[PDB]
């Protein structure tokens, strides 16, 4: 029995030596013996590997004393309806190098905000993780045409991730002390967020009594969503899958049901605008 | 496509730690909690007549010991994140670690916690004879 999570999607035809394989499960076939794994001196290590590993499959029930839980109850959703931010992310394919998984390409939200981000991986090496621009491909089909140009029109993570926080903060600075990601089949925007959130204990601003939203890595700060200018990381966000709430169908026909204004354009941030309006009318009507 | 590197015992205790700020104080705090240690390490078959030094480049495991490939007892390596040393490398990847067997069943927490003594090259507390 095995999970999906942090597969190793590099081509490379043998495992891992016993003393870089970050599991049991990768060490090569050859070392393997009665369960266990055996030193063979004369078969050396392999110090030029890159190994693209996999971030679908996060799972986020851990039950931690001060640290708060990032799903939370479709009534703590509705107490929190200032905080809602709809999320969606289009993804492209990995790609000669690694196949087997999918990077972050257009990130939507209901403000209306496209963000094209450059396709980055997290890279196993002999010495660390590398987190770096990988060989990526648009998915194979024609409702995803409009991502073709987005393969060269993308910006750095550093960059990315520093406008979403700029956009957060602008949007809910007023509104709310949260963020509340509303999601439609969750998987791959949780595999997003390991891009740009950083999770622990609650947290106040470094300027003020507000609770912390916000992380720098630059100057290991905290802020609030008024004190986030500069700042890298969402902190501690709070997010719910639509899905989860009983749908029969996809996104589009479940949204129409109450819904005509918002017309399917097939971009990220139109799906992320049809999920918060989804989430309203089924949790206030 | 691809070749599944874990099992489904680790996923929330490496989900936590992969969005941590700090996750050295996340993976206490959740062993605190109560949360099971990491597993699906990897363990050595090993004569158990080695030296008994803790960080080595062959299993150097004595009577009292057990050992491990290093990247596999590394939280960080586990994690697939940043390491805390300003270089940035590893210096567990690449090497086998000696666990005592009284601790053998959580590697990553005794790594995460322990410090290996410069001039002997065993774990404080667990064999450095030195003061
Ligand atoms: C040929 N590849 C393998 O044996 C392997 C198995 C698990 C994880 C990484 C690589
Ligand atoms: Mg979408
Ligand atoms: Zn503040
Ligand atoms: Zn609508
Ligand atoms: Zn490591
Ligand atoms: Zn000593």
């Amino acid at each position: 029995n095995v999970t999906g999570l942090f597969k190793d999607c590099s081509k490379v035809i043998t495992g891992l030596h016993p003393t870089q394989a970050p599991t049991h499960l990768s060490v090569d076939t050859k070392f393997k013996t009665e369960g266990l794994c055996v030193d063979i001196p004369g078969i050396p290590k392999d110090m030029t590997y890159r190994r693209l590993i996999s971030m679908m499959g996060f799972k986020m029930n851990y039950q931690v004393n001060g640290y708060p839980n990032m799903f939370i109850t479709r009534e703590e959703a509705i107490r929190h309806v200032r905080a809602w931010i709809g999320f969606d992310v289009e993804g492209c394919h990995a790609t000669r190098e690694a196949v087997g998984t999918n990077l972050p390409l257009q990130l939507g939200f209901s403000t209306g905000v496209n963000l094209v981000a450059v396709p980055t991986g997290y890279v196993d090496t002999p010495n660390n993780t590398d987190f770096s621009r990988v060989s990526a491909k648009p998915p194979p089909g024609d409702q995803f045409k409009h991502l073709i140009p987005l393969m060269y029109k993308g910006l750095p993570w550093n960059v990315v991730r520093i406008k979403i926080v700029q956009m957060l903060s602008d949007t809910l600075k007023n509104l709310s002390d949260r963020v509340v990601f509303v999601l439609w089949a969750h998987g791959f925007e949780l595999t997003s967020m390991k891009y740009f959130v950083k999770i622990g204990p609650e947290r106040t601003c470094c300027l003020c009594d507000r609770r912390a939203t916000c992380f720098s890595t630059a100057s290991d700060t905290y802020a609030c969503w008024h004190h986030s200018i500069g700042f890298d990381y969402v902190y501690n966000p709070f997010m719910i899958d639509v899905q989860q709430w009983g749908f029969t169908g996809n996104l589009q026909s479940n949204h129409d049901l109450y819904c005509q204004v918002h017309g399917n354009a097939h971009v990220a941030s139109c799906d992320a605008i049809m999920t918060r309006c989804l989430a309203v009318h089924e949790c206030f009507v | 496509a691809g070749n599944a590197t874990e099992v489904p015992a680790n996923s929330t205790v490496l989900s936590f730690c992969a969005f941590a700020v700090d996750a050295a104080k996340a993976y206490k705090d959740y062993l605190a909690s109560g949360g099971q240690p990491i597993t699906n390490c990897v363990k050595m078959l090993c004569t158990h007549t080695g030296t008994g030094q803790a960080i080595t480049v062959t299993p150097e495991a004595n009577m009292d010991q057990e050992s491990f490939g290093g990247a596999s007892c590394c939280l960080y390596c586990r994690c697939h994140i940043d390491h805390p040393n300003p270089k940035g490398f590893c210096d567990l990847k690449g090497k086998y670690v000696q666990i005592p067997t009284t601790c053998a069943n959580d590697p990553v927490g005794f790594t995460l916690k322990n410090t290996v003594c410069t001039v002997c090259g065993m774990w404080k507390g667990y064999g450095c004879s030195c003061d």
